[PDB]
């Protein structure tokens, strides 16, 4: 949700093309949908 | 991911001519002039009602064998040194276009002209023809059929089945995508998956590729009796209620309190069953189609040169000096292995396993008698028509009726776990 | 994280067809409840 | 009463996203009615 | 080490007097010019565009035509090197993946 | 590509360049020595 508001100000990488940074969070109701970029904080650029 | 495309023409087993007659070719081209069609090779059968028996097509494998011989002759025309696509008729067959998407009745002057003098066992490289080299996607799509044909040609005995295991395949929501087929029969899932692969090419390490590999692995483990409700893999297993059934199909199933244990590692290999009943075996041919698609998607290791016929040894795209060894298992003996593992587990009574074995023996005797009778009919036909000689199916021996170390291979599969 | 809870009626030794059950239909292990966030937050900020 | 009256043993389990699972099976407590029934059944066979 | 692609883009911005202060941190090469560029998503699509590793644009002119040039026979040809825009070409780390990218890419 | 959900007007356009070039060509035709004399110097300034 925060990433969705942050789009165009802070950038979040998505491991899968199908799932988007603006993808509704409610779609991510399960762990298997937890993003790999989301799973590792270090993987996400602190600068991004 | 396979990067080299080449094929070798089929060699007549002591025949001086391709073992097909114009009648057989017409039957194969019942309403179509493109052999590339998968349904062209086999009329899809749903099992139980599966298995096509015909005067020209005693088995679907018989039809595929005839298709292979016809394709081997026709393909040589654009693979001739000229590589011309429409100038001459091979048995009155003319390719419609340079891409050779379709074939047509030979022109009357061309019909008068002689057919292409195809040479047996001609190994060819796909890149040699320019139009195919021009379209990579087209070339890869055509290569699926070429790979299946080459694999059948490569096996002097029964065809091997490629099985690999990856836990990373378990990882992912693609597992949930596989779970979309939960409660589906193996055959139904295979037809849909094959259709999806036909729809588009996939990554050699593609999520679809891992899923197909998992499906094949589960089916084979279930077939050997390797995986059961009492031996579930993560609780996921293909389950067939009755072994030896006309269309017994392991169906994705879940068992609680019976999780199986698997050694960590990655294992990929091909096993070729000794029994000749595979012609009437829908699962084996479906597995062959999936394995061929898998080979088009990814370049597997070259199989052992000793594991391959000497003439075909050191095939650049298929045979290597060090490679996997084919595993030969009689279908009846393998069903016995499935029963024995369950008996050893104690899930089923010894009497029940014996009853299953008796049913299998009865089915095998009936099928063997029918195949031997077809063999006599074919020899009689060949004597009757030297001018129009043809083979309904690649010739078979009573030797194939034997187990051929099915038990040794079963121990090997158990060791593979 | 647990995904779901299921029940079995037969003894372990028996081998039988797995059939549809009520628990399987609901992915959620527990009954889902949606409530007014503002009211709860206000209560959390207002206790004496 | 939904079905499966012929159930040898009840068992219940839940599984994790990693796939680990927990199964709970209770031990059957006997019914006085059943033992009395067996005795009466033998008596009926003698006194039918 | 600093990003050569970044250095060249910064030269272009300064010449057009555009602000590259935002890209100044991006200027230092951290590990892979390709990796660093793949990470960056800022600026106009026109200013610089990379599809993953692949990026298609024009490199710097080999020759600069001056005002005196009359396209004379004695004048040396610049073979389109002088052209501010001559072509856009896709740079990428691996040829096989590049071809896969170009499987349906216009040729 | 545009970088904002609320972009600001940009004149660095091929169409804008085309419009400017066409105007400049016309202005030069106006500044033609054999064409400018007829047009009033005030009209010339206005047209430019």
């Amino acid at each position: 949700t925060l990433a969705n508001m942050m789009v165009g100000f802070e950038t979040i990488p998505m491991d899968n093309q199908i799932y988007t940074q603006s993808r509704r969070a409610s779609a991510f109701s399960t762990p298997h949908t937890w993003p790999r970029c989301f799973m590792n904080i270090q993987l996400i650029s602190p600068i991004d | 991911a396979r990067a080299a495309f080449l094929f070798k023409t089929v060699g007549f087993g002591g025949l001086q001519n391709v073992p097909i007659n114009d009648e057989l070719s017409s039957h194969l081209l019942r309403a179509g002039n493109s052999p590339w069609q998968l349904t062209q090779f086999l009329d899809w059968i749903s099992l139980g009602r599966g298995l096509a028996t015909s005067a020209l097509v005693p088995t679907a494998g018989s039809r595929y064998y005839q298709m292979s011989c016809l394709l081997s002759g026709t393909l040589q025309i654009p693979f001739r040194p000229n590589h011309r696509w429409g100038d001459i008729r091979f048995l009155r067959l003319v390719w419609s276009a340079p891409t050779l998407d379709g074939l047509v009745v030979a022109p009357p002057q061309v019909l008068a002209q002689p057919a292409l003098q195809a040479q047996a066992d001609r190994v060819y490289d796909c890149d040699d023809y320019p139009f195919l080299a021009r379209d990579p996607r087209f070339k890869h799509r055509v290569y699926q059929q070429l790979s299946a044909v080459t694999l059948l040609n490569l096996t002097g005995f029964g065809p091997i089945s490629y099985v690999r295991v990856d836990e990373d395949m378990w990882s992912g929501d693609v597992n949930q995508l596989l779970m979309n087929y939960f409660g589906h029969t193996f055959a139904e899932i295979a037809y849909t998956l094959c259709q999806a692969s036909a729809n588009r090419p996939w990554e050699h390490d593609g999520t679809y590729a891992r899923m197909t590999q998992i499906i094949l692995s589960l089916f084979w483990l279930s077939y050997v009796g390797v995986i059961h409700q009492q031996n579930t893999y993560r609780t996921f297993y293909f389950q067939c209620n009755r072994r030896g059934d006309a269309a017994e199909v392991w169906i994705l199933s879940c068992s609680l309190n019976h999780s199986a244990q698997i050694r960590p590692g990655n294992r990929s290999l091909f096993v070729m069953p000794t029994s000749p009943d595979w012609n009437m075996d829908v699962n084996l041919i479906l597995s062959s189609t999936l394995t061929g698609c898998l080979c088009s998607g990814s370049q597997l290791p070259l199989i052992d040169n000793n594991s391959v016929p000497a003439v075909s040894r050191n095939i650049h795209g298929w045979t290597g000096r060090a490679g996997n060894q084919l595993h030969g298992f009689q279908v009846r003996r393998m069903v016995t292995e499935f029963c024995d593992r369950l008996r050893r587990d104690g899930v089923m009574t010894q009497a029940q396993q014996n009853q299953i074995e008796a049913l299998a023996d009865q089915t095998q005797q009936f099928k063997r008698d029918k195949l031997e009778a077809w063999a006599r009919e074919d020899d009689q036909y060949n004597q009757a028509n030297p001018n129009s000689t043809m083979f309904r199916t690649k010739p078979f021996t009573n030797a194939q009726w034997g187990r051929g170390n099915t038990g040794a291979t079963s121990a090997a599969i158990a060791a593979l776990i | 994280v647990p995904t779901m809870v299921g029940v079995t009626r037969q003894s372990r030794d028996t081998i039988t067809q797995p059939a549809l059950s009520l628990s399987t239909t609901n992915t959620t292990v527990g009954v889902p409840l949606a409530l007014d966030a503002r009211a709860i937050t206000v209560a959390l900020l207002s206790g004496k | 009463l939904s079905g499966d009256p012929r159930m040898t043993q009840l068992a219940i389990q839940y599984q994790q996203y990693n796939g680990r699972t927990f199964n709970v099976i209770p031990e059957m407590p006997g019914s006085v009615i059943a033992d009395c029934v067996q005795l009466t059944a033998e008596v009926f066979n003698h006194e039918y | 080490h600093v990003n050569v692609f970044v250095a060249n883009a910064l030269v272009g911005a300064f010449l057009s007097n555009q602000a590259f202060y935002d890209l100044l941190p991006l200027l230092i090469i951290n590990d892979t010019m390709i990796g660093d560029l793949l990470g960056t998503g800022a600026s106009l699509s026109q200013f610089f565009q990379s599809h993953g590793d692949v990026l298609e644009v024009a490199a710097g002119r080999k020759y600069l035509q001056m005002e005196n040039y009359s396209n004379d026979d004695d004048d040396p040809p610049l073979f389109a090197k002088d052209l501010s825009d001559y072509a856009k070409a896709f740079y990428s780390d691996t040829y096989e993946v590049l071809d896969r990218f170009f499987w349906t890419h216009d040729s | 590509p545009a970088n904002v959900t609320t972009p600001t007007l940009d004149f660095t356009n091929e169409l804008t360049n085309w419009r400017a070039r066409v105007c400049e060509l016309m202005k030069n035709l106006v500044d033609n020595q054999r064409y400018q004399p007829g047009w009033t110097q005030s009209l010339v300034s206005s047209m430019r």
